């Protein structure tokens, strides 16, 4: 149904565009994070400007197509009712393991084997702290 | 006499039917099924087998002959024959009408997975031979085997049952004949850009 | 007056079967990754603008309603799957869909559909055989509606 | 016309080792690596089941020209 | 809790069978075997409808990270010689009994759906023509 | 630069008998026929045709599918309305009429390449149709008693319930000729007024 108009990315080309797609989107609030970071200049639709480096805003604020990206949307929202500093953080880091699970898809390790790896390394690092 | 509500498939239907009295004309076929494709089918197929039941009537219902392959190779000695016995220009034309009904045996050969210079020379034979008297005798019901399963070659279709009505080939000849009469007859069309 | 294709031409033949096998492996490869409860999820973005992720097969197919016919009987068998029976519903179409691929190779070498069809029709006849065989149900093997469980 | 038929069984007959032909040595060396490929394994089996099943091909390409189905006569073959 | 959700689905439907890869790999098995006596165009048929009983084992150790090249090869050897019990552990990648570790499915899974792909199999295979009206 | 000539009317899609429009009007035909080649017997195949109404409709007999499809072939249409001559007047040959009215253009080819005219080929069908319609008498060997019995009708309601849905005919058979004898009326010593009727019986489905 709809052929045309229709992309699909299954096993070859989907794993590293899921990658790059959410490391283009993680490094615009890069420059953000921290209380020194830089403020961006956001318009509304309605032609409101405001200025901001809070990234649950910034991150609010964007409506997009993008499949992976909305992940880090769908997130966002759950990071203001629990905890609400975790906004800019998380998506760096979580961005973090994706560059490094980028990195073990090239050597061959299976996907899953590196969701349960970072499970297992974060309960380790739970422990130390 | 009787109205009820019954469960037909899992979902509740209010029956209506009868045991005696009262005598009906009409009757109801229930169906049941996972595939609604399926169904649609069968439903097709008994539309189609009740209409058969129509031409059981007067006009030569009950005449049968056999079908699956039999009678359509045993037509094509009985045409050639007929060939050599009239003279004149139309042995062209009749000869290559016993070859237009090689395409029904060829065709269920084909369907069937069966290779196309098996099936052919077999039945040749077997509708071709010679009796030690005048009348000819053993097997003229070799037809074309659904195959599929047990052994080789054909076999009579007699085992199975299966015939094709008079009522039906009679008068599909006659449907043919006129079908390709009416495009052998035009030599020129108009038609525009639709 | 009244045209009910527009004009649109479709090849026939053997060659349409193998198109037919191309959209089955296209349906299979998408729901292979969702076989198993460590299955990988397929993300839809559906044009009402909803985006839903779900490891279910059924509503995956559903969501799509792919028009293709070849493609829309996995779907079909997909939901029966999953309403008479509720298990296997992503199994039952990569099943299907593989058997369309070992049957690629048949056309190539110049085997009919029909015996295709009829081959895998006794191979099933005898399969169920030894499904009923190698199931187990015991009652006279010394167990009971307890110990059994 | 002698000369060209002894030299048939002559030089047959002048090796002392000989197999049967006609599709024998090829039918019979598919079902031996059969049960063979699951003796070693270690990604080796599926080798040796495209090894021992690429065979088959010379007495398929035998059936062809000769008119007969391919598909009858490799099958059954293999079978007896 | 636990132990009764456990037998509670077995309870439901009576008739199991053993998971894991074991009835489906005995199933490509015997049909392997019973073809010398269906020889001709029908052995080569089934011979690869045993094949393609392979992919429900292949993608369920792919999805879990297990390597189906390896897995497939020693689970065919242990499972052709002694015992027909052994399967593929799905928490530790090695070959094991499901049916003394208790990890079963019920057959009618099975049985409708091999039942339902070889129908919707035998309608796209018969199928020359497909011819779409706009509207 | 190059002029036109030979169509003396209007902007048309002219053809011509110099063009071989005889070979053409049975091209045209044959694109169609090979379809209802694979359609007759139990072995047959079935075709797919997405409905107008948005619905995916699968069905063996070329009766149903002819309607459902849009031909633009004037010619092919003489073989469709004979097609509705073996649906309406007869249960039985819409798959044969096709396979029967495509090879007799086929096979007139080759009278067609010797060139004889097509009234010769004509003739000579017609004087062939009698000599095997004379014969068709002949081929009958036993005839059904009408005994209207349930197991007497099992003998003629299977071959054509037949080259459907094969392997279904023997409890199909037990369904329809239940249905038929409970419509067909008792009586005897009467064949003047026919009893049996079609749109009698009507078939519910319920998945």
């Amino acid at each position: 149904k709809d052929q045309g108009n229709k992309k699909r990315q299954h096993g070859l080309e989907a794993k590293k565009s899921h990658i790059l797609a959410a490391r283009s989107v993680a490094s615009i609030i890069k420059t953000s994070l921290g209380p020194r970071g830089l403020d961006k200049i956001l318009i509304s639709p309605d032609g409101e400007i405001t200025i901001t480096n809070d990234g649950a805003t910034i991150l609010s604020q964007m409506e997009l197509d993008n499949e992976i990206a909305k992940l880090l949307v769908q997130l966002s929202k759950s990071q203001d009712d629990e905890i609400g500093d975790g906004t800019t953080g998380v998506v760096v880091l979580a961005s973090a393991l994706l560059d490094q699970a980028l990195e073990l898809i090239q050597k061959g390790i299976h996907p899953i084997k590196i969701a349960n790896g970072f499970d297992e390394a974060a309960k380790l690092a739970i422990s130390k702290l | 006499e009787t109205v009820k509500t019954m469960e037909i498939g899992g979902d509740r239907v209010t029956v209506f039917k009868q045991e005696q009295g009262e005598i009906s004309r009409t009757s109801t076929i229930i169906l049941r099924g996972a595939t609604q494709n399926n169904l649609d089918d069968i439903e097709r197929a008994i539309d189609d087998g009740v209409a058969a039941v129509k031409g059981l009537m007067k006009p030569s219902g009950g005449k049968l002959l056999p079908g699956a392959g039999a009678t359509e190779i045993e037509l094509i000695s009985r045409i050639t024959k007929y060939g050599e016995r009239t003279p004149g220009l139309l042995q062209l034309a009749i000869k290559q009408f016993a070859v237009a009904f090689e395409v029904v045996p060829r065709t269920l050969a084909e369907t069937a997975g069966l290779d196309v210079n098996e099936v052919l020379p077999n039945l040749y034979a077997a509708h071709n031979v010679t009796e030690p008297g005048a009348v000819k005798t053993d097997h003229l019901y070799k037809g074309v085997d659904i195959d599929g399963e047990s052994d080789e070659g054909v076999k009579d279709i007699r085992e199975e049952n299966i015939y094709d009505m008079l009522a039906t080939k009679k008068f599909a000849i006659n449907v043919a004949t006129e079908a390709a009469t009416t495009v052998l007859s035009i030599d020129q069309i108009i038609m525009a850009k639709k | 007056i009244v045209v009910l294709k527009e004009g649109t031409d479709a090849s026939q033949g053997k060659g349409q079967i193998i198109s037919n096998i191309n959209a089955c492996v296209a349906v299979q490869e998408a729901l292979k990754p969702t076989l198993g409860p460590l299955g990988s999820d397929i993300l839809i973005v559906t044009s009402n603008q909803k985006t839903t992720i779900s490891n279910d097969g059924a509503t995956i197919l559903k969501l799509l309603d792919v028009v293709h016919p070849a493609a829309k009987t996995l779907v079909d068998i997909s939901r029966a799957q999953d309403a008479e029976v509720g298990d296997g519903t992503t199994s039952v179409t990569i099943l299907a869909g593989e058997l369309m691929k070992e049957a690629k190779p048949f056309l190539e070498e110049g085997i009919s559909s029909h015996l295709i069809m009829k081959g895998y029709r006794k191979a099933v006849s005898l399969a169920v055989e030894k499904i009923n065989e190698l199931a187990v149900d015991i009652t006279s093997e010394k167990s009971s509606g307890r110990e059994l469980l | 016309s002698l000369h060209d038929s002894l030299s048939v069984v002559k030089r047959t007959l002048e090796s002392g080792n000989v197999v049967p032909g006609g599709g024998c040595v090829e039918a019979a060396l598919n079902i031996y690596l059969d049960n063979f490929a699951t003796t070693v394994g270690s990604r080796e089996q599926l080798a040796i089941a495209e090894f021992a099943a690429a065979l088959l091909i010379i007495p398929k390409t035998l059936a062809v020209n000769a008119a007969k189905d391919s598909s009858e006569l490799v099958a059954k073959l293999r079978s007896y | 809790h636990d132990a009764i959700m456990i037998v509670k689905r077995a309870l439901q439907n009576k008739l199991i069978v053993a998971g894991g890869g074991a009835t489906e790999m005995e199933v490509s098995k015997c049909l392997r075997d019973y073809s010398k006596t269906i020889a001709g165009k029908q052995q080569m048929i089934i011979n690869a409808f045993a094949k393609a009983l392979e992919v429900i084992p292949r993608q369920l150790c792919e999805n879990a990270g297990f390597d189906a090249i390896e897995i497939l090869n020693k689970l065919r050897l242990a499972h052709s010689k002694g015992e027909k019990w052994y399967g593929v552990v799905f928490e530790t990648e090695n070959i094991g009994d499901n049916f003394a570790k208790f990890v079963w499915e019920p057959a009618l899974v099975k049985i409708n759906a091999l039942n339902s792909a070889t129908e919707a199999t035998n309608l796209i295979l018969s199928v020359d023509e497909t011819i779409t009206n706009k509207g | 630069q190059n002029p036109n000539a030979g169509l003396f009317k209007q902007g048309y899609n002219s053809y011509s008998n110099a063009d071989g429009q005889i070979i053409k009007s049975i091209a045209a035909i044959r694109e169609l026929h090979q379809m209802c080649l694979t359609s007759m017997g139990p072995c047959g195949r079935n075709k797919i045709i997405v409905n107008h109404l948005g619905k995916i409709i699968i069905t063996n007999d070329a009766a149903t599918m002819l309607r459902e499809l849009d031909i633009v072939h004037p010619a092919v249409k003489v073989l469709v309305m004979a097609t509705e001559q073996q649906k309406i007047d007869m249960g039985d040959g819409t798959n044969l009429v096709m396979i029967l009215a495509g090879e007799l253009l086929n096979v007139s080819e080759k009278l067609i390449s010797m060139g004889l005219s097509a009234v010769e080929i004509i003739q000579g069908y017609n004087m062939a149709r009698k000599f095997t319609l004379k014969e068709l008498d002949e081929m009958v060997v036993g005839e059904i008693t009408d005994k209207n019995d349930k197991n007497e009708l099992l003998k003629m309601i299977k071959p054509v319930i037949s080259s459907k849905k094969y392997g279904s005919e023997d409890i199909l058979s037990e369904l329809v000729s239940e249905a038929v004898s409970h419509v067909l009326p008792v009586a005897q010593q009467a064949g003047e007024i026919p009893y049996f009727n079609v749109d009698s019986i009507r078939v519910v489905k319920i998945m």
